[PDB]
């Protein structure tokens, strides 16, 4: 697992441990797996799928942002 | 065929080779050296005269 | 007997080059493709369609080839 | 003188050899059989620039003063600065005979290269019109004895570091088991290795001497075809190209040469 | 007559040799025809109208070469 | 004897070509797939019955010049 | 035959090869115009006469082996 | 005679190729997939069962032009 | 006579392969200056400047081997 | 004889379409390999471990024609 | 008779050769440099001049195959 | 004999082959390392060291095949 | 002199050979050394060292290609 | 071309240069430059431990 988190300009939405996230990024869907080698990109508004340890899925919109 | 003809195109054009060289090559290999001179003076003086 | 042996050369010389020209292109189509679905799943089908379309392009003059291939293996031999 | 382009150009190919067996000057016209028949224009004109090298360089090493230097001394330490800066990058040994071996090779090579700008014919010419012998060519890197003579000592040094400094327990360890690692490769491993090994040098020489083979084989060409006086238009621009080609060729070597020590040696 | 098997032979190289070259042309311009379509959805249409603009001139030399094979195959030989 | 030989050849350059042809072609749209694997690990069973589908295309006309290689080889020998 | 029918073969080389460097030469551009117009939607016009531009650039000196291949097939043979 | 040497001309023409193409090939697919394994380190497990599963492919025709150029050189 | 009929296939090779030698060497240099354009639609004319520049070296080589091609197709045969 | 040479010949394409394969093969698939490892160089020995287990897959075939080049040259000689 | 067509055609291969080799890489290098112009264009002529340096090391050896081509028709007739 | 006048040209091939293999492999190679390095230098040591590792697995079989090619030019020759 | 004429195209074949591979190998690795450069020009003096330190391996095989085949075009041929 | 045993020759003249440059030149321009250095470098640093 890796720790997560999701911030915005005023509060913060979510920290804790993940095992994997899927993000609709803006060239693309994409899936964070642990490890993943470093990126940086845009992601467009859309739902955000969080699978937390013991495999606890979960939703959250983002109006937008990078990742 | 004429030997002699052929030492004259030679030399026609190693002049012509060497003449290029002379205002294009050697200016900048001397301009290196006298870059790492004034190198050196500054290097060394900078130096005395913080002993100063 | 020369001229019936050597049609078989003809035919190879037409259908191995129409065969790579084949593979080679729908390859390279089919990979885009594959690599745009990846990214745009729910867009799998309207990809799918517009693949379709496109190859029936490149398939096009190696079934000239295939064609006349068999012409001359069979059809003259 | 009944010199034809076709065989004007086909003279400038014959060295001025020597039998070692009978000191007989080997004419160009039957070439004796025999592996004992020095290249006698190759060799004293090589340590011609082997000794114009050290009277060179000694004229000022015992000179020099850590103070501001002189143009000439600014030259010299410009080129131990070329060469130093690229060996410490690479060799991070500090045996001495790697250091000072990169200088010999660089200088060496560059001047060896560097006969072949001025004019083909000329030093022919006054050879054979004065002292009378029957051949002549002024390249020594154009001949491959000398390339594959340096390659094979760097191939002595080659093998040498890998003893000292890794022993023959690591040296069969490598040459065995790589690049697989297990048994069931390891009879192919074996040739392949020294395949490797055998091409370093092979190509570090052959490398050079196709390089400025062709280089002088051009030269030789328009000399003899063209119109006397056009000869300029084809023979100057290909100089103007060839000066690169002369210096990267030392560079080359040396770095390679460097490179392929330090791969041994550490 | 012993040399009808060269003129097939030439009609196998130059149809061969058009056919590998229409097919990987036009493989290439569709691969980044399917590229831009799965970016802008919206714009397959604007797209495939060039696809099919450029794409003649992918095999406007070509078809000269498959036209002769075919004259050649039939009405020569 | 003379009659034979040369079908050995003729095997050979469409056997031979159709190999390359094949194996490019798979390869490359073999990378694309994997290419879009990464990205999404969980598309993986997706993209791999997406795959087959246009794998079949490529290896089309090179299975064709297989079996007529064979047929060459030991049907017409 | 090797007077007159070689000079078929030879011209079959020359409108092979030219076949295809006109397919490839062309597929290459267009596919990169293809890519700048997906970026750059407004600016297909523009973009495409730059295009016919080289296009032309491109396609001069294959045009030479497409003229000769015929002048050799019906004039010198 | 003619008929001995020809034939394994006729051998070396798609054992050569068959290198060709499956080395080639394999180049490419392996290249995407060690790129892909430098995104994901830690799914290498799967991407290298998709790997070979996808491979398996690209060697048939290769495999059948060099088991009938073995047969080529080897019985006739 | 064989020799002057056969050299025709000699000016074939030569400026058939010169063909696609220029034709894909712009085909890729020309892909560039479109994406150069694509990119900075307000720099194009600079970029068409150099683009005409380097373009010359691309085929200075194929002026020759055609030339010699036609010297071939007129002078020697 | 021809019986000698010829077989020479075979020896000589069978290497080098051999060598051509394994060379670009491996140039590919290291490649790759290396930019991998410039985007992150504390992986580097897993990376390598990989690359090792896949060039093997690669050599494979070229390693067998390689061997053949030898069996020719000096079984059937 | 036969003797004086091989140097023709081995010029012709030679030189085609030679006119791919430069013509292609050369494109390839000047991809680059429009590229990196288009992305920083005020860096041009510096661009230029390392394109230049490069350009002469590319064409080292197709100069001399035209040298060493053209010897076989002018020197060795 | 005749065997004098197919040796030198079985040796040719069997080395420009490797020639072309070899040269491909390590421009390909090498530019992955150039762009690495572009992208973060100080890494180039590093880059370098795994950079000749790999290389020296690349020159296996055109190397062999060099040294074959040699041994047939002179010493079977 | 049949024997002399295959030697004036075995140097031919070996010659044109190295020079496609040299040349497109140097375009590809200046390729990469120029949009390094591009990139970051004030590295551009330590990115042609390390140009200059690998462009010395993509000429290993290809000058030996020339070192052989010039040698066989005028000292044995 | 047909190998000469200057192959043989060559190699002892290279070794022979080498062996002399190794000990009669190359220290010496070592010092040589090394104490240049070493001169400014400590002038700097010794101004240094003066401001400080």
């Amino acid at each position: 697992t890796y720790h997560l988190d999701v911030v915005s300009a005023e509060q913060q939405m979510f920290s804790g441990l993940v095992e994997k996230i899927q993000v609709t990024g803006s060239e693309g869907e994409l899936g964070i797996y642990p490890g993943h080698a470093p990126l940086l990109t845009a992601i467009k508004p859309g739902m955000i799928r969080i699978v937390k340890q013991h495999g606890h899925e979960e939703f959250i919109y983002l109006s937008g942002g990078i990742l | 065929m004429n030997l002699n003809a052929t030492i004259l195109g030679q030399a026609i054009a190693f002049v012509l080779f060497v003449l290029f060289c002379m205002k294009y090559v050697w200016p900048p290999l001397m301009a290196a050296i006298e870059k790492r001179q004034k190198e050196i003076a500054d290097g060394l003086a900078s130096a005395e005269r913080a002993h100063k | 007997n020369l001229n019936m042996d050597l049609l078989y050369m003809a035919a190879a010389v037409m259908m191995g080059l129409a065969a790579i020209g084949a593979a080679i292109g729908i390859g390279i189509l089919g990979g885009k493709f594959l690599e745009g679905a990846a990214r745009q799943p729910d867009l799998i089908p309207l990809l799918r369609t517009q693949f379709f379309i496109v190859m029936g392009l490149v398939d096009a003059i190696p079934m000239i080839a295939v064609g006349l291939g068999l012409y001359v293996m069979f059809a003259v031999a | 003188e009944n010199m034809t382009p076709q065989d004007y150009i086909g003279h400038h190919l014959n060295n001025l050899q020597l039998d070692l067996r009978t000191f007989s000057l080997v004419d160009p016209q039957n070439p004796p059989a025999t592996f004992w028949t020095i290249n006698i224009d190759s060799m004293f004109f090589s340590v011609v620039l082997g000794l114009l090298f050290l009277v060179l360089f000694r004229s000022v090493a015992k000179k020099a003063t850590s103070g501001v230097p002189g143009k000439f001394q600014t030259a010299i330490e410009l080129v131990i600065g070329f060469v130093n800066g690229s060996v410490k990058d690479m060799y991070h040994g500090k045996s001495k005979l790697i250091a000072p071996l990169a200088l010999t090779i660089f200088v060496w090579v560059f001047l060896m290269n560097l006969m072949d700008l001025l004019p083909i014919d000329l030093l022919p010419y006054i050879a054979e019109h004065v002292l009378g012998l029957p051949a002549l060519r002024v390249v020594p890197s154009a001949d491959v004895n000398v390339t594959l003579s340096m390659a094979l000592g760097v191939f002595i040094l080659i093998l040498f570091y890998s003893i000292k400094m890794k022993g023959i327990g690591g040296f069969t360890k490598e040459l065995t088991l790589q690049p697989f690692n297990h048994w069931a490769f390891i009879p192919v491993n074996l040739i392949l290795e020294g395949v490797s090994l055998l091409s370093k040098p092979v190509s570090l020489g052959l490398r050079l001497f196709g390089n400025m083979y062709a280089g002088e084989l051009i030269f030789i060409l328009i000399a003899g075809l063209l119109p006397w006086w056009s000869q300029w238009i084809l023979n100057v621009p290909w100089a103007i190209f060839h000066i690169l080609i002369i210096t990267l060729q030392a560079f080359i070597f040396m770095v390679l040469t460097i490179v392929y020590l330090s791969m041994a040696s550490e």
